[PDB]
């Protein structure tokens, strides 16, 4: 709280990078975690117009 | 053909196991029914539609008081798959004229004559 | 992240939750360190968007866009 | 009674024990006491409050505005004590009721700013090839309230 | 519809309820006709009710003219300069009275679509969510797969 | 695959299968209706005890309906309405 | 979640009968109670009509039972008085 | 022609002012404008219901997100805030999730603790004491 307007908005809407291990996993559960992260559905701020998706690095 | 259905008397004979299951006793039956419509009278025949319009059960999910006599029971036996019946239990007596404005109906069936909203 | 303190009150009608903020420890911190097609391709790769966002629109769409939109807060 | 360490022996969910209510109600008593001290000593900034006004719950703070879709039967400028507060919190603590907070504990007070109607809204019915076309224009009355104050009392 | 109509966020005029409520209607300009039939209810309102309305709220100044420029109509002017021109053509006395009471009780802002039923300047008291609110810190703050 | 005529009519009709919530929904309707069988299984009066106990109320209810039906007559008409229509050219003197 | 609410005796719908819907929404700053909301007036009328019907039906069936007992008792009396002379 | 419509301009412009923002001859020609404007008004009338539905699914998605980031799931938090007699709706819960996250943390902790009290009570059947936050405040 108590941020200025532009940095508070930048902090709320910034996108994060998530590493995802992919050894011995099924592709479907990895796809579930990845697509939930990519749509932005893991964020309370989510809306389909706002384009609040994140970066997922499945290695 | 599809015709009006007679339900045999033997299904409306209460067993002692059912007396143990539901909260009823064979001697001293309950005084009044609470009937509620839980199911639509569309895609039902015209006689069931008539009996639902003529037991006062137009609105779904509303409580309705009826007598526990075999004539009202006959109509309710005709429409016993569109309704839910419970006994009107009275923890106090039937309301006196001063208390009767400040009444209420709990969902368990009981008609309490003292309706507050403050905690115990 | 999970550390709050819940408590039902004495008569048991309200739920009092207590939740101070967790401050980041000093030991958990780092010190501060001290053409036209190719243009669309470079911007797409730099911002991780498709190419389709970068091509302009016609005049009809440029005119319906509201120029003084209602601003809240 | 004994099952050795096996994949379907133990539950996947982690075992948790709930504390027995004796020291838990001691903990509850000290927490309620200490929150009561924070209330009486002014350890709060501004307060927010979830308030069940007309038919819906509002996240109400001080100094702000609400639109309500009905006549409220009040001339403009009179103040209001919104009963049915059902959550009140600050920067460090919240108080939520079952399902409401007591009228001795939260005072939320609002002013009637304006008494308008809504924009003209369209109700148009149209069934095709049946010549069915009906049009109605509605304007629903509305009142806008200015929440003035959300203060709290140290009664816990 | 709403995609053809403009829109605004809900606001007051000049923070109308913080310190004091101020009557946001400034003027009313009745223009009745003497020998008229569409202004029958208007003349009833002027003979019966405009004295009581002008006493009931003295923040407004009320001008009544005879032989109007156009028809019997009211021209309500608000403090923010907005002008709402309603017509009282062929209206009875009680409809004119409730329309004038409507005009006294609203602010000058347009009656276009209001986007939100609520408007808070400081909506967050515990601090608005950013993606690092509920993530835990790390030993010297190392991101995954860093050697040192 | 192609189903020849139409999905849910005809000789060869589209296959439908019963899920678990469909079964459980039918089960809870069955339980409600069996409880209704219970509460209809214990009448309070017999037929000879009930005979005539509500005759007076039913008769007076029909008499109310009858006196509402047989009082259907044109409304009154007044002088003051017609002269209040004269008032439509009231002027200021 | 309103199937659990029945097991507690509460209404299935929290917007049904309860403290949320049957207390006044608002009151003046002085402390004067509001003129009551018209939902509560309609709901009190429905509750009144329900209680009136309960009273009327109970009285009717009680009078019907009592009348049947007098019918049987008078029948046996008239038969015993036809058992003489 | 004894009497004929002198007024038809205002009929046409009464319909046409609602079609100005269309595209193509729907915004000029009156046959096309009447067809598309009646279509748009019916769309508005049904879109009120779809607006309430879509707003509720948006609140459900936001509550699901901010309850996943505390380890809970959506049905656990909703079904266990009911059992504390905390009658918050979806709009308020989603907006508390967005703006006011310590309160949503407290609500998620309350839902989890009521869940665990429910587990301990339901597994341990019989004459046992009931939990603290599983206490029911009765209304008569």
């Amino acid at each position: 709280s108590s941020f200025s307007r532009a940095p508070q908005q930048w902090a709320t809407f910034a996108r994060i990078w998530y590493l995802l291990d992919g050894k011995m996993q099924p592709p479907g559960k990895l796809a579930a975690m990845a697509s939930i992260r990519l749509q932005g559905l893991h964020k309370p701020v989510y809306h389909a117009l706002s384009d609040c998706g994140d970066h997922v690095v499945i290695m | 053909k599809f015709t009006r259905s007679r339900i045999p008397e033997k299904v409306f004979q209460a067993s002692p196991e059912d007396h143990e299951k539901y909260g009823g006793d064979p001697q001293n039956p309950h005084k009044l029914h609470i009937v509620t419509r839980i199911k639509s009278t569309r895609r039902r025949p015209y006689w069931e539609k008539d009996i639902i319009k003529m037991l006062g059960l137009e609105k779904a999910h509303t409580p309705q008081v009826h007598k526990n006599i075999p004539s009202v029971n006959a109509k309710l036996k005709v429409v016993k798959h569109l309704i839910r019946i419970k006994p009107l239990k009275l923890p106090q007596g039937l309301p006196a004229e001063e208390n009767m404005s400040n009444t209420c109906l709990k969902s368990t069936g009981e008609l309490v004559v003292q309706w507050h909203l403050k905690p115990v | 992240n999970c550390n709050v303190e819940l408590a039902l009150t004495s008569d048991g009608r309200t739920i009092v939750c207590y939740h101070p903020s967790v401050d980041i420890p000093y030991e958990h911190t780092k010190p501060i360190p001290r053409e036209e097609g190719p243009m669309i391709e470079q911007l797409s790769k730099m911002f991780f968007t498709t190419k389709h966002r970068w091509y302009p629109h016609g005049r009809y769409h440029r005119c319906r866009k509201n120029l003084n939109p209602p601003k809240d807060r | 009674g004994y099952v050795p360490k096996t994949s379907l022996s133990s539950p996947p969910w982690p075992e948790v024990v709930l504390p027995d209510p004796v020291e838990e109600t001691r903990h509850h008593a000290e927490v309620v006491k200490k929150v009561n001290e924070m209330i009486v000593t002014g350890q709060y900034g501004r307060l927010f409050a979830v308030v069940h006004f007309a038919s819906r719950q509002w996240k109400v703070t001080s100094e702000d505005l609400i639109l309500i879709g009905n006549e409220l039967d009040l001339a403009c400028g009179e103040r209001i004590r919104l009963e049915k507060v059902l959550l009140v919190g600050a920067d460090n603590f919240t108080l939520l009721g079952k399902p409401l907070l007591g009228k001795d504990l939260v005072r939320v007070e609002a002013t009637v700013i304006e008494k308008t109607e809504s924009w003209p809204r369209i109700i148009m019915r149209f069934r095709k090839r049946k010549n069915f076309k009906k049009k109605r224009i509605v304007t629903t009355p509305q009142t806008v309230l200015r929440i003035n104050s959300i203060e709290i009392a140290p009664c816990l | 519809t709403a995609r053809g109509t403009p829109s605004r966020f809900l606001a007051s005029v000049l923070h109308n309820g913080l310190g004091r409520y101020v009557q946001q209607l400034q003027r009313l300009s009745f223009s009745v006709s003497r020998d008229g039939a569409s202004s029958r209810g208007a003349r009833e309102f002027v003979e019966r009710e405009v004295i009581d309305f002008a006493r009931r709220n003295p923040g407004v100044v009320i001008y009544v003219n005879s032989r109007p420029c156009c028809v019997p109509r009211v021209v309500a002017e608000y403090l923010n300069g907005a002008v709402r021109e309603e017509s009282i053509h062929c209206k009875s006395v009680e409809e004119i009275s409730t329309l004038v009471q409507k005009l006294a009780d609203q602010s000058g802002l347009d009656v276009i679509r209001i986007r939100k039923p609520f408007h808070t300047d400081n909506p967050s008291i515990q601090g608005q969510w950013h993606p690092f609110t509920n993530k835990p810190t790390t030993f010297r703050g190392l991101r995954p797969r860093e050697v040192q | 695959g192609r189903i020849p005529g139409r999905q849910w009519i005809g000789k060869h009709r589209r296959p439908r299968f019963v899920s678990l919530r469909a079964k459980q929904n039918m089960i809870r309707r069955l339980e409600i209706e069996a409880e209704n069988h219970y509460w209809l299984s214990m009448p309070y009066m017999t037929r000879e005890q009930e005979r005539g106990h509500a005759a007076v109320r039913r008769r007076e209810a029909f008499e109310a309906i009858k006196a509402a039906a047989t009082s259907k007559f044109p409304p009154h008409r007044f002088i003051a309405d017609q002269l209040d229509h004269l008032n439509v050219t009231k002027k200021w003197s | 979640g309103g199937q659990w609410r029945l097991q507690q005796g509460l209404a299935a719908n929290p917007s049904g009968y309860g403290p949320l819907t049957e207390l006044p929404d608002w009151s003046y700053a002085d402390g004067r109670p509001a003129p009551p909301m018209k939902g509560q007036l309609r709901r009190k009328a429905e509750r009144e009509t329900f209680a009136r019907r309960v009273v009327l039906l109970s009285q009717e069936m009680d009078a019907g039972l009592q009348a049947w007992q007098l019918r049987q008792q008078k029948l046996q009396e008239e038969q015993r008085k036809q058992e003489n002379a | 022609l004894r009497n004929r419509v002198t007024d038809r301009y205002f009929r046409i412009q009464e319909v046409l002012k609602h079609a100005r923002h269309f595209r193509g001859r729907k915004n000029r020609c009156y046959r096309l404008a009447v067809r598309t404007v009646i279509r748009a008004f019916v769309k508005c009338t049904k879109a009120r219901y779809l607006k309430k539905k879509n707003m509720r699914t948006l609140w459900i998605n936001r509550i699901t997100a901010a309850s996943q980031e505390h380890g809970l799931k959506y049905p656990a938090l909703i079904g266990n805030l009911v059992k504390c007699q905390v009658e918050l709706n979806r709009k308020v819960l989603a907006d508390l999730a967005i703006y006011e996250p310590k309160t949503f943390k407290s609500l998620a902790a309350l839902a989890s603790r009521r869940r665990h009290e429910g587990f301990a009570a339901a597994l341990g059947d019989g004459k046992e004491p009931e939990g603290i936050f599983s206490r029911v405040v009765q209304y008569h």
